């Protein structure tokens, strides 16, 4: 199902059909070029485009640099048949990549059926093609054939990375804005891409790579195909509609050119920059254009210049414009059909949405400017594939967008030289004699986007006339993957328009490109005199040039700006003193460790505030880092924020101008009761809209004027943080190079490992900064903007109330008998406020998506996630490590994630780790978690014998998990044989153990700067200092197997093994523990799934020393808790309470809706009781006096109408998690209460008592209605 | 009280409350439980004997008394003397 | 410098700020990184007791010097006197088997001895060290009381003075007096939070001192000890006459001790020390629940009660019925004569307290007319939730006439909804949630004294409804907690219909796909056999097809996660669902051939379900006829696998 069904090679000879030399329309003579028809109506010309526009035909750099941030010029590029063959293949591959997505498949189909309208006729009875919408295909016999086409991809002009849609015009008509459409020529190249900076994804991807990322070229092409799509359907927004910005202020950009069309195309937040009033204006504009095309078709009585029929042709356009055709053949445009189509072309086809489909890193907004240009090659599959792009499945490249990280993936990206110079376009900011002027240049695209107020137009102050008829615009729902799926499944993929025979055009086709408006080059190097250091100065002061000299950090911005060796820091003076000190070689490593710790400490700092509503956390160092607000201590910043709110972050205070809202005027209907009442209802409906309109408007002004300021501040904080890391590294690297060869040789110092560590610290810091800044931006909306809207709205409600009451009373004659009820409707409706809900107007704010990110964050930190799926045990992580399973490994049939490893060489599991994830580092934190079940130790041979179970040691360096008598052990070892062990001890001399032969949850976490920590069942057990350990280099594989165990009958159960690339905190560990406990299925004492038809000995959590017994069988007898349990022992090995003493319960299916013998929460069951090896039925007669119903064991045939049915419940328990409940019910569905016990005389009799059902959940730890089911298990094994 | 509950005299100054049976207290214990029971302060609180274990005299540079504060003993007998030094942890268990 | 307090309004504004500031001061904590972890530190501790108080900050000085820096006697330990190690001279000539199993006995005695030593160290810690942290805890707690007393006296003087001479109305002063009392309670509750803070802070510190200071002295003592033992045991084994050299090496190895034999530290056990019955009882008596409504059916009786463990009294109509709700039995109020009322002194609220109200509600929505559902009101103050239009209105009004009146749109669809309302006086913030969404976030700085009666009344006038899990809390609710409450309760293993009522077997539903939610499944024949599609030709007059779920078990009533199911339809006879070779679902004649499907659901989609066969999930095909067929295929968008049944 491919888009391009031929695989062309550039040297293939011309066939006259899909490979030919062709003439495109041109002003004067044009030299024929070799082109390829890759799909119906779509051609590719692998040539640098000097032909489209003979005016600019020279591939050299212009006299004056273009005012873009990135440009590249190479005249020789694409001059070779080899490069041509590669262009063709790359472009083709990108088409295929796009087509392979649901969204792209629609877009490509839309483009093909988007045939340019036949508007050529000056006589409206006839339908004619427009010439510039065609090409001439030169045949082998020297003749040419004229053929119409929608799309041509051609190589770029002099600026290699400037991609755009070009098309030819008409003497009068505007074909891109009139709905006619015109053949689209896109300048594109698959052989280059842009670099950009991304700090936002660290929330879900804490391991995100450092430095620049590369735009996926498929996104870039898609972007242009979207423009092409608009232009083909004649709905493109006029290029003179532009978003004006304020350039006059020192902090503002010198200028920026961006068009409504581009905003529309980008989608996402960029497109929400265009207000409702104008978005409406356009929809109506093109709707009328469509209506015009309908009337042009309706009056056309014949066709000209083709052998095709007027029927077929009119149908081509009926299918392009979604026209409705009545019984006569007349065409019109259904506002419903049009709305749907215009919506798909402008809200569904958007760069934003393609990113969602490709799953690639991409700039979230055009305001995140391309910082670099890169040479790439996507043709080889080892580089870039149709499905995965650069991020190749089942490899390191699949994780955290590494495929697009230019440093990690460096073989796929070669840095070219940006032709746009250093400070090519800038402003000059000068502080005044704080000694003479200190000036700095600021890059234009480092300045603030400040939209002009004449960008936001509203009719809010225009009144309306409410009418019996006046009717309501719909909700206008937001775009979502499921709405897209709606369009997708209703989309028609069958009918592509044929490639028809058309009358031959002239040998040369005469035409010129549509004129683009001339834009004023914005001013350059404007100078500004300032009294105070700015944000730009504070950031600039954090920079240095490379060199042999030793730099020092300073807390003085002034010093730093004045001296090349002085770099400003916002870290404490303590950090300053420490990083600057000359350090002896013998102390160098410990020095670095301290610096890395201090760095991480200071950048991780978060102050919580309980004082204010919408901002929970504050990052205090933002103040001294950017000079936000003013004064001195960071305690001033925390203080000023708490006091003044988010406004202190803003560079400028935006104007939010909301006028007196236009009041309603109601048309009266004399004597008509029904009309008068409808008018009243309509005025109230339109009132609800007035509220939604005002809210949309403010949200729109906030996205543009405020959220963009905060997004800049954010980008700058990452720049600040990276500068601090570079500075600290440079100082450390200088210190190391001061040493003697001999000193160095005794210090293993890896700058790449240190860099990696600091980059992780910067990520953690950005996570916090990101949250803080989001809350800040939103707080400003809620508190500083929305309220102006709410005041205008309440004044409007007041006016409407007076009007509506006046209307009711004036009409009391018509409205008689209803006057009171209408007053109430009006007074009650209009005395309410409609609350602003941010989640309604923008994508990222839903509550659930906060939890969603948290889950992502833990999943994306998992470098090994080992699960049993389908028929195999595999790695569910994006690295997809290989798993080798020994012949003697056993899998629990009931739950196959439960793995049993015996003591045999064949019983083993080996994970072969991908190289990118094998641990070799001084500084890198990591964690492991897994569940294990360890059989009781029966024999003295197990005493003082430590055996390994999970092995990651390589030449005495790595980690491992080992067991011993009552021990679970974690070992760390560096390459110098320095080791650290941390252990969880558990006794075997115990009445009843939380551990022995029970599923335990183990978590070990490793902080290389601090401590190694072991957790059991979610709780911290022991911690040991590891910071004296040097480089740890672990094994290329992980070996699950019993290594060194002298007990031959020994084995272990294990499940859910994970390896994490961070240090898990307490919260994450508990959440992990809880999530994996499978709370939907009941467990037996051992931790296994509770089962039907399996006999269990019973234990009551309230009195564990007691077991269940039966006084007498029958209705006159009862069951009770007896004791003592007695004990089982082997001297010196174990001493325990016997668990197999008692009567046995068997759970039987009653209501069960399948057969898997697993007992789920809320299963309805019977319980059978085993007494002297015979089966009876647990039952009671609930009619007996008293709320405690005494339970009996009855003959199974004799149960009659007694209460038997039991509802099984699964509860959470601390350090056990085994809590089971049983709620007994009669046959009418009523509750007889949970099963428990009660004292009668000195007997404790099993009882169903509703007193339990009146209690809240966990009350004390001592319940009486909580039970354990103990099956006979090989791991415990006393004599029944 | 769950910690050093035989030493409380040192950690705490007690203030006494009257309990009337059965208005404050009945067979179910305090009426409204141990937290929210409404009990009247005893007029005896002022009769409580105060005899500090030691008195902390806080003077200034001029050696004159600014404040005199009371620390109260636990009531228990003391030493004599150190138990941990002279106690042998038994190796044989009987 | 302000003009004196005259209005009652001015007294309230004053009293409230007095309360908020006291709370901010007294509950202040900062989390710090320590030797043993992160500890939540009481910020004022140094200024209160003059400890590490010579700095400008106690917090950073404590982070610096560590937990041991808070107490006056740092080294109290006494290395215990041991029983020196000698192996009997009578074993020197024993045979292996007997020598072997006799050293095994000595091995155990030793490791037990280690445990004893550790205990001895733990006792010294408690006696010598914890004793000093408990002194700190007590003094710090006394400091809190001393401060609290100062505050109350300040408040009492101001109230006493206004009552003494001011033009404030007699009735006004009366309310002021009642209200202030509630505020003084709110101040104790805040004091209590702070006294818990110093307990955790200082207990953690003491435990850190055991890890950082005592424990390592133990480890020193123990490696000297096992180094000795290791010596004597090696020297002994070499002197063994009756065993050979290969035996000696295997024996020495069996009997050797290393550090792991005595690393007994369990930090969770350290922490569990302080969880006593009393600590637990206190938790349960002081937790935020002021009302937790439970209900269940006894034979011939319906039980309604309150589990909060507070003083709440419940009075209700005798004939109120119970029906299964989301997770439990729900109350049915008929709208006419039925009402229930809950009484707790907390319910009256006041100026300074915070609270949350939540419950599940399903309303059979009819009238638009404003009607009391639930609220607490007296003298026209307090709060009420009303039924209005298609929604609810939350109303809040103080004694000065200031109001919150907030319309919550679209709550009566006759589907269950989870209502959460949060009133936070410390942040002056009102939060209203419907289900998993946050519908209102507002300032309530303008609302002052909401003192109402001690009775909350659930009326539900004119709108028969269902109410479940009604709860009142004395604290505010966050968005994380709401989401957690909402979803946790929602997965009990039950599958739900479009109204979030339990899906039942043998009940007639119509089938809808999540992507076209208003378009029911219909049947259409192609070649002398019949398939399932949806209607994309508006009013093509395809009839909504009628579905019934069947279970292999006659006794099974409600549909649960992972159940095996047979789908049936009533057309002329009863038709059962099968999978074709093209993976397109079709209605057939014979129940025997019917395919047994597994029904399940998404944890985050409450009213929807999923269907699978042999691991292949059920969804809607691409456009065809035009028709979109029900198919068994795994390659479509996730949204297409969500269905719901509407009755
Ligand atoms: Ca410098
Ligand atoms: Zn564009």
């Amino acid at each position: 199902m491919p888009f391009v069904n031929k695989q062309f090679n550039y040297k293939d000879p011309v066939n006259g059909v899909d490979i030919a030399y062709i003439k495109i329309p041109n002003a004067g003579q044009m030299q024929p070029v070799k082109a390829f028809k890759i799909h119906n109506k779509i051609w590719v010309i692998p040539e640098r485009d000097t032909f489209t526009n003979p005016e600019e035909g020279d591939l050299n750099p212009p006299p004056e640099a273009k005012q873009v941030p990135v440009s590249y010029y190479d005249s020789t590029y694409l001059s070779t048949d080899n490069e041509k063959d590669n262009y063709l293949k790359g472009v083709t591959k990108l088409f295929e990549r796009i087509y392979s997505t649901d969204l792209g498949r629609m877009l490509l189909t839309s483009i093909v059926r988007g045939i340019p309208f036949w508007g050529g006729s000056t006589i409206d009875t006839e339908l004619k093609v427009i010439d510039t919408n065609c090409i001439n295909v030169i045949q082998p016999d020297g003749s040419y054939r004229s053929e119409e086409l929608n799309l041509v991809i051609i190589g770029p002009s002099a600026d290699i990375i400037q991609f755009e849609c070009k098309s030819f015009g008409h003497e009068v008509l505007n074909l891109t804005r009139n709905g006619y459409g015109s053949t689209q020529y896109i300048r594109f190249s698959p052989d280059f891409t842009f670099g950009f900076e991304e700090s936002l994804e660290v929330d879900t991807n804490p391991l995100l790579g450092a430095g620049k990322f590369a735009t996926d070229p498929a996104v870039t092409l898609a972007h242009q195909l979207i423009h092409a799509g608009h232009r083909l359907y004649g709905i493109a927004i006029n290029p003179n509609r532009v978003f004006k910005v304020n350039t006059n202020a020192y902090y503002e950009m010198s200028g920026l050119e961006v068009s409504f069309e581009e905003l529309r195309t980008f989608g996402g937040h960029d497109a929400k920059f265009i207000d409702s009033l104008q978005e409406n204006e356009f929809r109506l504009y093109y709707y009328n254009k469509f209506k015009d095309i309908a009337s042009t078709l309706n009056k056309a009585k014949s066709i000209v210049g083709t052998t095709a029929s007027l029927q077929y042709m009119k149908n081509v356009f009926k299918e392009k414009y979604l026209l409705s055709e009545d019984t006569s053949g007349k065409f019109s445009v259904d506002k419903l059909k049009f709305d749907k189509l215009y919506k798909m072309l402008t809200e569904i086809y958007t760069e934003d949405n393609f990113v969602k489909f490709f799953k690639v890193l991409n700039a979230k907004t055009f305001l995140n400017f391309d910082k670099a240009v890169f040479k790439i090659n996507i043709v080889p599959k080892v580089n870039y594939t149709i499905y995965d792009g650069f991020n190749l499945r089942n490899t390191n490249l699949a994780a955290n967008f590494n495929g697009q990280n230019t440093e990690i993936n460096n073989m796929n990206f070669t840095k070219l030289k940006n032709f746009t110079g250093l400070f090519e376009f800038y402003k000059l900011l000068c502080v005044r004699g704080i000694l003479n002027d200190l000036c700095i240049k600021v890059n234009n695209w480092d300045l603030f986007f400040s939209p002009s107020e004449d960008n936001f137009t509203n009719d809010l102050n225009k009144g309306e006339e409410i009418t019996s008829d006046t009717n309501i615009e719909a909700a206008e729902e937001n775009i979502s993957l499921d709405l897209i799926q709606q369009y997708y499944l209703t989309f028609n993929f069958d009918n592509e328009p044929e490639n028809i025979s058309i009358e031959n055009l002239s040998s040369d086709i005469i035409g010129q490109l549509e004129l683009m408006p001339n834009i004023e080059r914005f001013p350059n190097g404007k100078k500004y005199e300032l009294d105070k250091y700015t944000m730009f100065h504070y950031l600039r002061a954090q920079e240095f040039e490379h060199g042999k000299s030793r730099i020092a950090l300073t807390n003085s911005v002034n010093e730093a700006l004045l001296n090349p060796s002085r770099v400003y820091t916002f870290f404490s003076s303590d950090y300053v003193k420490k990083v600057n000190k000359a350090t002896e070689a013998a102390m160098f490593l410990g020095w670095v460790e301290q610096l890395v710790y201090d760095f991480t400490d200071e950048t991780s700092e978060v102050s919580t505030t309980d004082k204010i509503a919408d901002i929970t956390i504050i990052i205090p160092y933002i103040g001294p880092a950017l000079n936000i607000g003013n004064m001195l201590y960071k305690d001033d910043f925390v203080g000023a924020l708490i006091f003044s709110g988010a406004v202190i972050l803003l560079e400028f205070i935006p104007e939010i101008a909301i006028p007196v809202l236009g009041t309603f005027a109601l048309v009266s209907y004399i004597a008509n009761k029904v009309l008068t009442v409808q008018t009243i209802d309509n005025a109230l409906s339109k009132r609800n809209e007035k509220w939604d309109e005002v809210y949309k408007y403010i949200v729109t002004n906030w996205l543009a004027k405020v959220n963009t300021q905060i997004d800049l501040i954010r980008k700058k904080m990452k720049e600040a943080l990276e500068n601090q890391a570079e500075a600290t590294k440079a100082i450390i690297n200088y210190q190391y190079n001061q040493y003697t060869e001999e000193e160095k040789n005794n210090i293993n110092f890896n700058i790449d490992d240190l860099s990696s560590k600091l980059n992780e610290s910067i990520n953690k810091a950005m996570i916090n900064i990101n949250k803080f800044l989001n809350q800040c931006s939103v707080s400003y909306l809620m508190n500083s903007m929305i309220p102006y809207g709410v005041k205008r709205l309440e004044d409007f409600d007041a006016s409407l109330k007076d009007a509506l009451l006046k209307y009711i009373y004036d009409n009391r004659g018509t409205l008689i008998g209803q006057v009171d009820r209408l007053k109430d409707k009006v007074n009650n409706t209009l005395s309410t406020d409609i609350p602003f809900q941010l989640s309604k107007y923008v994508d990222n704010q839903r509550l659930l998506s906060t939890f969603t990110e948290y889950i992502k964050n833990i999943i994306n930190t998992s470098i090994l996630n080992l699960r049993y799926e389908s028929n195999h045990l595999i790695d569910l992580s994006r690295y997809a490590s290989k798993i080798n399973i020994g012949s003697k490994v056993n899998f629990d049939p009931i739950d196959k994630n439960q793995i049993q490893l015996f003591n045999l060489e064949s019983s083993k599991i080996e994970v072969i780790l991908k190289n990118a994830i094998v641990y070799n580092s001084m500084y890198e934190n990591f964690s492991t978690s897994f569940w294990i079940r360890i059989p009781k130790y029966f024999n003295s041979i197990s005493l003082n014998n430590e055996y390994t179970i999970i092995n990651c040691m390589e030449n005495n360096s790595g980690w491992k998990v080992s067991l011993n008598y009552g021990e679970i052990i974690w070992t760390l070892q560096d390459t110098q044989e320095i080791k650290q062990r941390v252990v969880f001890k558990y006794s075997q001399m115990i009445n009843i153990s939380d551990y022995i032969n029970r599923w335990i949850f183990v978590t070990i976490t490793n902080n290389r700067l601090n401590n190694s920590k072991i957790y059991i069942n979610g709780r911290l057990i022991d911690q040991k200092p590891i910071s004296n350990l040097g480089n740890i280099h672990a094994s290329n594989n992980i070996m699950f197997k019993l290594d060194g165990c002298r007990d031959t009958h020994r084995y272990i159960w294990i499940k859910y093994f994970n390896l994490f690339d961070k240090e898990l905190n307490e919260k994450e560990i508990k959440d992990l523990y809880d999530n994996q406990s499978n709370s939907g299925i009941l467990k037996d004492f051992w931790g296994d799934y509770l089962q039907y038809d399996k006999p269990y000995y019973m234990l009551n959590l309230y009195d564990p020393n007691k077991y269940v017994d039966v006084n007498n069988v029958g209705i006159r007898g009862y069951m009770y808790l007896k004791g003592p349990r007695g004990s089982v022992m082997t001297t010196n090995i174990y001493l325990n309470s016997s668990l197999y003493r008692g009567a046995k319960f068997i759970i039987k299916k009653y209501a069960s809706g399948n057969k898997d013998n697993i007992v789920r929460n809320n299963d309805r069951v019977y319980i059978n009781v085993v007494v002297k090896n015979k089966e009876y039925r647990l039952a009671t007669n609930a009619s007996q006096a008293g709320v405690e119903k005494i339970l009996s064991a009855l003959e199974i045939p004799d149960v009659g109408n007694l209460s038997q049915v039991v509802v099984m419940k699964s509860k959470n328990d601390q350090g056990i998690t085994n809590k089971c409940k049983m709620n007994l019910q009669d046959n009418n569905g009523n509750d007889i209460g949970f099963i428990g016990f009660h004292q009668f005389n000195n007997i404790a009799k099993l009882v169903a008592s509703n007193w339990y059902n009146r209690q809240i959940e966990r009350s004390s730890r001592t319940l009486g209605c909580s039970w354990e089911f103990i099956p006979v298990d090989d791991g415990w094994g006393e004599r029944p | 009280p769950d910690r050093f509950n035989n030493a409380l005299k040192h950690f705490y100054r007690k203030q006494y409350y009257k309990i009337d049976y059965p208005e404050n207290y009945s067979i179910n214990g305090f009426v409204n439980g141990q937290i929210n029971a409404q009990l009247s302060l005893s007029d005896r609180n002022q009769d409580i004997i105060n005899k500090p274990e030691e008195i902390i005299n806080l003077l200034n540079g001029n050696n004159v008394s600014l404040m005199r504060s009371n620390i109260y003993g636990d009531g228990l007998k003391s030493t004599v003397d150190d138990f941990y030094s002279n106690y042998k942890i038994p190796y044989n268990r009987a | 410098d302000n003009s004196p307090i005259d209005t009652d309004k001015k007294y309230y504004l004053w009293l409230r700020e007095i309360f908020r500031n006291y709370s901010f001061d007294i509950t202040a904590t900062q989390e710090i990184n320590t030797n043993c972890g992160i500890n939540k530190v009481v910020t004022w501790f140094g200024k209160a007791l003059n400890i590490l108080n010579t700095s400008d900050s106690f917090v950073e000085e404590f982070q610096n010097l560590g937990a041991i820096s808070l107490i006056n006697k740092k080294e109290n330990l006494s290395m215990p006197i041991i029983e020196s190690y000698e192996i009997p001279n009578d074993m020197l000539g024993l045979p292996l088997n007997d020598l072997n199993e006799k050293l095994f006995n000595i091995y155990s005695k030793n490791t037990a001895y280690f445990k004893k030593i550790y205990y001895n160290f733990l006792d010294q810690w408690w006696t010598q060290y914890y004793s000093q942290y408990f002194d700190l805890i007590c003094m710090a707690k006394r400091s809190v009381l001393a401060q609290e007393t100062l505050i109350k006296r300040i408040i009492q003087k101001k109230l006493s003075y206004l009552i003494g001479n001011s033009n404030i109305s007699s009735d006004n002063l009366a309310l002021m007096n009642l209200t202030t009392t509630n505020t003084l309670r709110d101040i104790s509750n805040e004091s209590q939070i702070a006294m818990n803070n110093v307990d955790s802070f200082l207990n953690n510190a003491a435990i850190c001192v055991f890890e950082s200071n005592i424990y390592p002295k133990f480890i020193s003592f123990m490696e000297q000890c096992i180094n000795n033992i290791n010596i004597k045991t090696k020297e002994f084994i070499q002197k063994c006459t009756n065993i050979n050299e290969d035996e000696k090496l295997q024996l020495i190895n069996q009997n050797v001790f290393n550090s792991l034999d005595f690393e007994f530290l369990n930090i969770q056990n350290m922490k569990s020390l302080f969880s006593s019955e009393t600590a637990l009882l206190i938790k349960e008596e002081t937790w935020p629940y002021e009302l937790v409504l439970y209900a269940f059916k006894e034979p011939g009786n319906n039980v309604i009660g309150d589990a909060s463990g507070k003083n709440t009294s419940i009075e209700y109509s005798k004939d109120i019925g119970l029906v299964y709700g989301i997770n439990s039995d729900a109350l049915y109020l008929n709208g006419s004569n039925q009402s229930i009322s809950f009484s707790n002194d907390f319910f009256e609220n006041g100026l300074t307290n915070s609270f949350s109200i939540y419950f599940w509600l399903r309303n059979l929505g009819k009238d638009t007319i404003k009607s009391k559902l639930i609220g607490s009101k007296e003298d026209n103050c307090g709060w009420e939730i009303y039924f209005q239009d298609t929604g609810l209105v939350f109303n809040m009004i103080d004694s000065n006439g200031n109001e919150k009146n907030i319309y919550l749109s679209d709550v009566s669809n006759n589907s269950w909804h989870y209502i959460t309302i949060s009133v936070d006086r410390l942040k002056e913030q009102l939060l209203i949630f419907i289900d998993d969404n946050l519908v209102a976030n507002e300032s309530i700085k303008e609302i002052l004294n909401i003192y109402s009666s001690n009775i909350i009344s659930l009326l539900s006038e004119n709108n028969p409804s269902y109410i479940e899990g009604l709860t009142i809390l004395n604290k505010p609710t966050t968005s994380q907690e709401v989401l957690s409450n909402y979803f946790e309760v929602l997965n009990n293993s039950y599958i739900r219909d479009s109204n979030e009522e339990r899906l039942e077997y043998n009940k007639t539903y119509q089938l809808y796909n999540y992507v076209f939610s208003d378009k029911p499944i219909c049947e259409v024949k192609q070649n002398n056999n019949i398939y399932l599609t949806i209607n994309n030709t508006n009013n093509l007059n395809l009839q909504a097809s009628k579905f019934k779920l069947l279970s292999i078990n006659p006794n099974k009533q409600y549909v649960q996660k992972l159940d095996e199911v047979i789908i049936s339809v009533l057309d002329n006879m009863e038709k059962y669902i099968d999978i074709s070779e093209d993976n397109r679902l079709q209605l057939i004649d014979n129940k025997n051939n019917a395919k047994k499907m597994i029904i399940s659901n998404d944890i985050f989609i409450s009213n929807c379900l999923t269907l699978s066969y042999n691991g292949k999930y059920i969804c809607l095909s691409m456009k065809d006829e035009n028709h979109n067929w029900m198919i068994c295929n795994n390659d479509m968008s996730k949204y297409l696998y969500l269905w719901s049944f509407k009755p």
